[PDB]
């Protein structure tokens, strides 16, 4: 989807 | 009593694209702004120069700041590996917002993103601390090498950076 993480990126 | 202006010179496979200038809201988020400012001058012995934009999604954002592992898993602050979410006073109101990437509550290091659209679903979760002041056209040119899944077709690099004011 549209998220902004560092390490486990989500859909 | 003036907000710092920092710059990144962007290159695409070693070819210089142009300069993006940023205004950092040190008057609203002093400690997040200071982290970004000091990583842009490289004055602690480490920083953004030579690092890349590892994840770009057209219409959404351009993500960078991983100067240790260059892939989304590294980077650190000037304060230690991570620091707190300072506050969420500012929101992701449109194109040009500069905000911190993280791995959940109170996990800020050095990774950031530049918004290309209003991304109101990130409010309260990611600390907004600056905005593009000049060169939004260079960010628009950067998006063209991104994809729906984040992979870039060209190496987008911060060839130099520093503080203008």
């Amino acid at each position: 989807x549209l998220l902004v993480x560092a390490g486990l990126v989500l859909a | 009593m003036v907000n710092p202006t920092v710059f990144f010179d962007i290159a695409v496979d070693g070819e210089p694209l142009g300069r993006v200038s940023f205004e950092l809201f040190a008057d609203k988020v002093p400690k997040t702004a200071e982290n970004f400012r000091a990583l842009s001058t490289g004055e602690k012995g480490f920083g953004y120069k030579g690092s890349c934009f590892h994840r770009i999604i057209p219409g959404f954002m351009c993500q960078g700041g991983d100067f240790t592992r260059h892939n989304g898993t590294g980077g650190k602050s000037i304060y230690g590996e991570k620091f707190e979410d300072e506050n969420f006073i500012l929101k992701h109101t449109g194109p040009g917002i500069l905000s911190m990437a993280n791995a959940g509550p109170n996990t800020n290091g050095s990774q950031f993103f530049i918004c290309t659209a209003k991304t109101e679903w990130l409010d309260g979760k990611h600390v907004v601390f600056g905005k593009v002041k000049e060169g939004m056209n260079i960010v628009e040119a950067m998006e063209r090498f991104g994809s729906r899944n984040g992979k870039t077709s060209k190496k987008i690099t911060i060839a130099d950076c520093g503080q203008l004011e």
